């Protein structure tokens, strides 16, 4: 009784990829082979590549990611031992409400600022880096725009929403502990984040997506004995592999996809999961201040 | 010195080095930015 | 009413119990008994639900609830007016679920395929059965479970969870929430890059798995495959199910305190407890 | 007062309603991208083009998307190229609901889990317009990683443990390295040989010795397995085949 | 090619000093109205 | 200097290079809206 | 592209760049005389 | 300048600059609706 | 300027165009409704 | 990449380096001007 | 010394020494920026 | 006592006892850090 | 002892040992820094 | 690679540790000047 | 690898181990003096 979970015989062959033009920056990275990663799926490494977007991000991440530490390092008087302590409750807190959106005192929030930006700029960079490497390749860029829905969450956390209140007081930390106490806080001041209906869908979406990929996953493993795994092939050239996985689903469930539309599906799920909470987000604290109040009158709640 | 650009590809030189000044002087800016002395924009007093 | 392909794999067989007595389809569905026994289930759960909104105040889809008994029932089974109803919702919600995995079986032995579905399904399950079973019988009450209401079980999710007064630090609580993360991210990907292979644009031939390769090889450094995806996807959501499930037995049946000051421990380890 | 728009209808709920009209519409076309195989629905018993369908037919079928192949091919999706109505099967009970007794041996009549996708005569390809699955024989870059076990020369058995054949060679894929197929000669007719998918076999490193079984069919059902043309590349239909095949064992690996 | 690279320089160039013309005296008439230099006693 | 189109590709150079001046222009007149003395929308006094 | 045909693009879309900024200057130069959004060393009034 | 067109296309160059000008001019109404001088529908008094 | 329709196709711009003014309509209905001024539903008073 | 393509580009680069290290000594000896950024024992004036 | 550079290529040597260099540069700024006496962006006095 | 060495590679064995000594040495380091009593650094006094 | 390089390539060995040193000085120059005598930047009185 | 090719190189570098040395302890003169950085018995002040 | 070039790689980096070791002691006899690192037995005074 075998169950495509683990690979038991691998094979390793020369490493080769899809051909790219040179540009100014070539494909680096000297590939090599792994055992435990072939075992669960493929066991070739890189090589990755490297062009002046990927520099760009990159350089701007490095930035935000030392001065983030630099901080976090120096708020407990560069005590490597206290830093070990307290490494998950040390944070790099946004500058309190009086400064505006303006540029704080290093001390008071220059530094959150600075950091902030350089990761928002190292994440775009990142998302034209996903673009065009999907251009390049001669692929669909639905990779970068299923990002872009992250990254509109990450700025409506971070930027967005500061500038609709016209106040970085409220943007999230750059902790560990600090940041969940950030959604703490940010659920407790506008009153029970279960009753945002955007968090309601965004949750629905986020379970949805678990389940999606679950029962696509299990699909897929259940037929791939019948060469379902190879899913582009069986889109090209529907094999009795996504016959069987179709009718599966269309006699437990009433209906099916397709072996392209199931992706679809789960393109959409993913997506919407970060959509609906980025504009849950936004909708806090400019129209609804308190969202047990809007569940009260909207009738979400049993009118206390 | 002349042959720097012969164990370095001048193009990748370049956009490496385009890159670090651009990000190393946009943080410099906004280093000055967040002072009370070199806020340009906010100009508070010296004294 | 079939598929273009449907009727070549209607074939008799692959039943757990019944024989060919319910081994037959209506529209697209398939049947057998564990579809009867399903609808059974469905059905007088639905029935019971639909009854205490009738009991009670509101008929708001929303504001719809059945409570479990209050915990002065302890284990007991409560009277069906306050509290009794819950436990047989219960009840048929759990055959209901089980019923539906073994149809599911059925089928999958019908089509000659793996069990893989059933049991990914088995977790979810499970998930319910710790959170309506499990968890309250350690606990001691049936009071535990949470409501049978839209957002009144929102209103059970926030109240434990405050009970230990942060409920993000529980540890499983976190490792769960990295692994749906971390699903929800890995679906995104696989749906886009299967999409992107599949359509590549204007010309733009179909992509082969070498570019699908070839692309997480360019933007990550490391592809896992068009088969280990699925795995590894698989992988995560049970696993995200199974760090939930650690999660909520250690709040009440093992940990009864606060979990923000669990952490505590990791601050006065000998190599840096300055005192 | 703050977010309101008219009295009670606020700007929160507004967006609430859009998002609701929006993920209609997104229903819509999921179903739409859904309904690009197997479509339209067929009669269970006669055939004919029917099915309880409203309004929403004409939104139901797409157009045909074309997919466009790096040999020139192109796929048409839908294509609405269905399957005959007659099988090799007769309805248990002419009730449109019933299913189907098979009226032969299913294992190679492809009927049930043995039946196969009526595919495409051809290889799938590489980067390079060469095919994918091949022998290893004429794949002498492709190697056999090291720290597994060697799965050429192992007994190939059956759950019953009567050794079915013995493996002699594997075929792999070349777009994604990972093995496909052994190569199986038979026990009993040197001059016949046989296709057993890898996913179908226990590895069965740790034991007495090193064999390959299958839990799936019988050794006798080695006798009857679909054949190859090429023998050194395989069609997709031909693999699609046999795997069906070999995966119809579980259903009724003993007799019918 | 490289032959073009002479007329896109040709181009680029006039593209370059028209843009950091317009950009140069929007800055003049910025500083006109505003100058952005603060002196010892800060801004009055 | 006439080389630099030597090295880099004219179409994403130009591309680049209005990507990053719209960035720019847009962060200037943002943080230039940030502060209480450059901000020409709000009612902005000298003094 | 066709420099035969890119030269009549050119040429209309420059006509059509024209019309839109004339059209957003007439824009500009209206709100301005509704109110102006260059403040004096006093703010605005 | 008629040679730009020769590295971009008419038509991907039409779209996405009517996009970016949409966007923007949706951006600079949402900002202007945003200040209390300019707000034309609240219409807040100039003293 | 009929050319335009030689790039663009007229079935997908039009289905776009209408799309597209009808969110922007129902967009500019429902900014006017949140108005005190504009909102012609509840009607309140000019002073 | 050769003894001859290095050449130009080392003219070209150095002639770079001292345009931009002059405009930054320049634009540095101004914001000195302007304010000091070396404080003394007291402090900045 | 005419024969030690045959243990490590010199590009990469090169680069990984500068970005090391400069990680520490910046580390060292960072740290006299975060100390009062050595902050010289502050008008921090001695006495 | 010798026969070690036909079993385990001095190169995996030294690296091994190279990083576990050297953890051992930082964790003793860093727990007398911990108590007043033997942190040279602080130097509390004995009594 | 001099034997060792027969089987420590020279190449490996000195980068290692060369993050090994930096990070054990870095980590010594942080934990001094930390503590209130050894402190150079502050600066303490010790008496 | 080759040892007549690279020790030219050698020569670049040390030439490039030679003049960074001293820029930085040029630097580090000038700061010293500025504020020292050893504390004496009483602290700085 | 050949045992001569071990040998003359084992003498080069014995040199390097001299100084670097050197270095370090004059450094720690330095911070010594400035400040010791051994407190007495009423602490630090
Ligand atoms: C909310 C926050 C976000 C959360 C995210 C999730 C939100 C939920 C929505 C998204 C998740 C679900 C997505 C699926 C929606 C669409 C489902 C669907 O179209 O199924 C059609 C599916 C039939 O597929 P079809 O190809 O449209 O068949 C129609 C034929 O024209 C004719 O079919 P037939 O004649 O063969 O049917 C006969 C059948 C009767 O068929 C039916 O009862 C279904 C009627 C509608 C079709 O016989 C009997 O059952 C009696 O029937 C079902 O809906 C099964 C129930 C599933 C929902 C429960
Ligand atoms: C009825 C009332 C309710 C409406 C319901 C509409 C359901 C949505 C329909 C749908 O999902 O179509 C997917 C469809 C899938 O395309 P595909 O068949 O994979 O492309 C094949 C090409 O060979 C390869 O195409 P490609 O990869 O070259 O195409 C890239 C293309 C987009 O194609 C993709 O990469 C995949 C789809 C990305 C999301 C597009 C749908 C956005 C929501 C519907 C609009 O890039 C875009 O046009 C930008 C789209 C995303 C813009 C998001 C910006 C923020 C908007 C919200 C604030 O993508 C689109 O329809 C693009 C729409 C562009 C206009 C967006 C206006 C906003
Ligand atoms: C007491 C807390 C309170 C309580 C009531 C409660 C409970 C629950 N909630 Mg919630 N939550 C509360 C508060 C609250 N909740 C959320 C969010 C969600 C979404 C997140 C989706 C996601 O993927 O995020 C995660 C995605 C992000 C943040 C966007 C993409 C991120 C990116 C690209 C980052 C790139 C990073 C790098 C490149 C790395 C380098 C950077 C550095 C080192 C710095 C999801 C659906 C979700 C789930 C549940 C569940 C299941 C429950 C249960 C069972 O009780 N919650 C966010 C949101 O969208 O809200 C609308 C949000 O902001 C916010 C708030 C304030
Ligand atoms: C559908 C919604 C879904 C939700 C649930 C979800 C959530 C979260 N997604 C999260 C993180 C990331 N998401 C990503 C990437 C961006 C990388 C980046 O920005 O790098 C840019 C940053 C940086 C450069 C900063 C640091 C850098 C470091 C640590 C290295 C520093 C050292 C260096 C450079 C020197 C050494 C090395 C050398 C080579 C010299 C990261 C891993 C991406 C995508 N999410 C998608 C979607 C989703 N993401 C899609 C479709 C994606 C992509 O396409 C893209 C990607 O690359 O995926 C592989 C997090 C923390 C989440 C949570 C839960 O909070
Ligand atoms: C399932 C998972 C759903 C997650 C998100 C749920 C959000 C609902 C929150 C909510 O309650 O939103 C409200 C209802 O939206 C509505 O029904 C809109 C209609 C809801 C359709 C749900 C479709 C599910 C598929 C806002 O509308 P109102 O005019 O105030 O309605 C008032 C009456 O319905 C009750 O007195
Ligand atoms: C990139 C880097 C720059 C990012 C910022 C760009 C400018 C933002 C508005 C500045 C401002 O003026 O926003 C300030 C006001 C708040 O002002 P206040 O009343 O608090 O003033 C207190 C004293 N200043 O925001 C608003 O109310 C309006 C918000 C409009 C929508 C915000 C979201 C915009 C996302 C970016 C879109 C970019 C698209 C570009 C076109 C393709
Ligand atoms: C490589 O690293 C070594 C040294 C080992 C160690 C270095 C660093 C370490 C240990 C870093 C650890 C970092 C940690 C623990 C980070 C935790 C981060 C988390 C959890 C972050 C989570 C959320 C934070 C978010 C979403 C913040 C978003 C903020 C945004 C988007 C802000 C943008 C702000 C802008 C654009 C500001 C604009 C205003 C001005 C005018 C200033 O812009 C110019
Ligand atoms: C100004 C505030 C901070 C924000 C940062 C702004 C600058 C960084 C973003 C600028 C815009 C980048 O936009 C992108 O630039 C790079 C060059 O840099 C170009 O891309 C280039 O590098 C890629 C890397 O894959 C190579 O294929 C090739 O050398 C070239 O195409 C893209 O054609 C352009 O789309
Ligand atoms: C591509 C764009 C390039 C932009 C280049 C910008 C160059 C800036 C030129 C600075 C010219 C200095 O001009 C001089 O500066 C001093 C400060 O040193 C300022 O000093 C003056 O203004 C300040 C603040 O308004 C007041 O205290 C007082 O009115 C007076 O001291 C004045 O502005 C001017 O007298
Ligand atoms: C093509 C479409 C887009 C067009 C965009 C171009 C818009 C340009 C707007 C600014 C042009 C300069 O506009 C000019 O600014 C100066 C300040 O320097 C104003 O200044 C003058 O009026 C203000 C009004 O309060 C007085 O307080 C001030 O003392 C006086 O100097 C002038 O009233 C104005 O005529
Ligand atoms: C070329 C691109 C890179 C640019 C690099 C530029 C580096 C510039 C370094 C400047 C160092 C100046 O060094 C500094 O000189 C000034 C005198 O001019 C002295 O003067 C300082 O202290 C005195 C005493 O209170 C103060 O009155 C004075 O305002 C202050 O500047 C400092 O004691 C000395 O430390
Ligand atoms: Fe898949």
């Amino acid at each position: 009784e075998y169950q495509n979970i683990l690979t038991g015989v691998q094979v390793r062959t020369a490493p080769h990829s899809a051909p790219i033009a040179k540009g100014i920056f070539p494909r680096l990275g000297k590939p090599g082979f792994s055992y435990w990663l072939g075992k669960i799926g493929d066991a070739q490494i890189g090589p990755i590549y490297l062009g002046t977007t990927g520099v760009l991000s990159l350089v701007f991440g490095f930035f935000a990611i030392e001065i983030i530490g630099f901080n976090l390092l120096a708020s407990v008087n560069w005590s490597p031992m206290e830093f070990g302590r307290q490494f998950f409750w040390l944070g790099l807190e946004p500058p309190a409400a009086e400064y505006g959106l303006g540029f704080a005192p290093l001390a008071e929030g220059g530094w959150w600022q600075i950091a902030g930006f350089f990761l928002t700029t190292s994440i775009l960079l990142w998302w034209v880096r996903m673009y065009r490497r999907a251009r390049a390749l001669k692929m669909g860029t639905h990779t970068a725009w299923a990002f872009a829905s992250a990254i509109f969450l990450f700025l409506s956390l971070g930027f967005i929403r500061p500038l609709l209140m016209g106040n970085f007081s409220e943007s999230v930390p750059f902790g560990i502990f600090p940041h969940l106490e950030w959604t703490n806080s940010f659920s407790l001041n506008y009153g029970n984040f279960f009753y945002n209906p955007f968090h309601m869908l965004s949750i629905a979406f986020l379970y949805g997506s678990a389940l999606l990929f679950a029962m696509h996953g299990a699909t897929i493993l259940a037929v791939s004995r019948l060469g379902g795994d190879r899913e582009v092939e069986q889109i090209t050239d529907r094999g009795t592999a996504a016959e069987r996985a179709a009718l599966f689903w269309r006699w437990t469930m009433g209906f099916n996809a397709t072996m392209e539309s199931i992706h679809r599906w789960a393109w959409w799920f993913a997506v919407l999961c970060t959509f609906t909470g980025a504009i849950g987000i936004l909708l806090t604290g400019t129209v609804v201040d308190n969202w047990f109040e809007w569940g009260v009158k909207h009738g979400l709640a049993p009118a206390p | 010195m002349w042959r720097i650009w012969q164990l370095f590809d001048p193009r990748q030189a370049l956009v490496g080095l385009a890159t670090f000044l651009f990000v190393l002087a946009l943080l410099i800016h906004f280093i000055l930015l967040s002072t009370e002395r070199f806020n340009w924009l906010e100009g508070a007093s010296t004294k | 009413a079939l598929l273009s392909f449907e009727r070549k794999y209607r074939v008799r067989g692959g039943t757990l119990i019944g024989g060919d007595l319910f081994d037959f389809w209506v529209g697209p569905f398939y049947v057998g008994f564990f579809g009867v026994t399903t609808l059974l289930f469905t059905v007088l759960g639905t029935a019971l639900i639909v009854w205490g909104a009738a009991l009670g105040p509101s008929w708001t889809f929303w504001q719809i609830s059945i409570n479990p008994p209050d915990v002065s029932y302890g284990l007991a089974m409560a009277p069906m007016a306050k509290g009794g109803l819950w436990q047989i919702i219960t009840f048929s919600a759990i055959g209901a679920f089980v019923s539906w995995a073994l149809r599911e079986v059925e089928i999958c032995r019908k089509l000659g395929i793996g069990y893989h579905i059933p049991f990914a399904f088995g977790f979810a399950i499970l998930a319910y059965v710790s959170l309506v079973v499990i968890r309250p019988v350690m606990m001691g009450a049936w009071g535990y479970g949470f409501p049978y209401g839209f957002m009144t079980h929102l209103d059970w999710v926030s109240n434990t969870g405050y009970q230990y007064a942060n409920f993000h630090y529980n540890p499983a609580h976190m490792l769960g929430i990295t692994l749906f993360f971390t699903t929800c991210l890995a679906l995104a990907l696989h749906g886009s890059l299967i999409l992107s292979a599949a359509n590549p644009g204007k010309g733009e031939v179909v992509k082969g798995p070498e570019h699908e390769n070839t692309y997480f090889q360019d933007t990550i450094g490391y592809s896992v495959g068009t088969l280990g995806i699925h795995r590894v996807g698989l992988i995560l959501a049970l696993s995200a199910v199974v760090w939930s499930i650690i999660c909520m037995i250690l709040s009440g049946p093992i940990y009864t305190g606060s979990w923000p000051d669990w952490w505590l421990w990791w601050q006065k380890l000998p190599f840096w407890n300055h005192g | 007062n703050k977010g309101d728009i008219t009295g009670y209808m606020d700007v929160a709920q507004v967006v609430l309603y859009a998002f609701w009209i929006f993920f209609a519409g997104l229903i819509i076309y999921l179903r739409r991208e859904d309904r690009r195989e197997g479509y339209p629905l067929e009669d269970a018993i006669s055939g004919k083009i029917n099915s309880l369908q409203g309004l929403g037919s004409v939104f139901s079928i797409a157009r045909p998307k074309i997919f466009k192949l790096k040999t020139g091919a192109t796929y048409a999706a839908p294509n609405f190229k269905r399957d005959a109505v007659a099988i090799k099967a007769t309805r248990t009970a002419p009730t449109a609901g019933a299913p189907f007794e098979p009226t032969g041996n299913p294992m190679t009549d492809a009927v049930g889990p043995a039946a196969y996708a009526l595919r495409d005569e051809l290889p799938d390809l590489t980067l390079g317009g060469q095919p994918a699955i091949v022998p290893l024989r004429v794949a002498p870059t492709f190697s056999v990683a090291a720290e597994d076990t060697d799965p050429r020369g192992l007994p190939v058995v059956d759950r019953k443990g009567a050794v079915a054949g013995k493996v002699t060679d594997l075929w792999i894929d070349r777009a994604s390295i990972a093995i496909r197929y052994l190569e199986v000669e038979l026990a009993a007719t040197p001059g016949r040989k046989v296709l057993l998918p890898f996913a179908a076999t226990r590895i069965n490193a740790k034991t007495k010795s090193k064999t390959v079984t299958v839990q799936s069919i019988l050794a006798r059902h080695f006798a009857n397995v679909p054949t190859i043309a090429k023998t050194d590349s395989i069609t997709r239909r031909e693999e699609d085949k046999v795997m069906a095949y070999y995966s119809s064992g579980y259903l009724y690996s003993d007799r019918v | 090619t490289e032959g073009e690279a002479k007329e896109f320089h040709k181009i680029f160039t006039s593209s370059i000093l028209v843009f950091f013309g317009v950009a140069a005296f929007a800055h003049l008439l910025v500083w006109i109205w505003r100058p952005w230099v603060p002196g010892p006693n800060g801004y009055s």
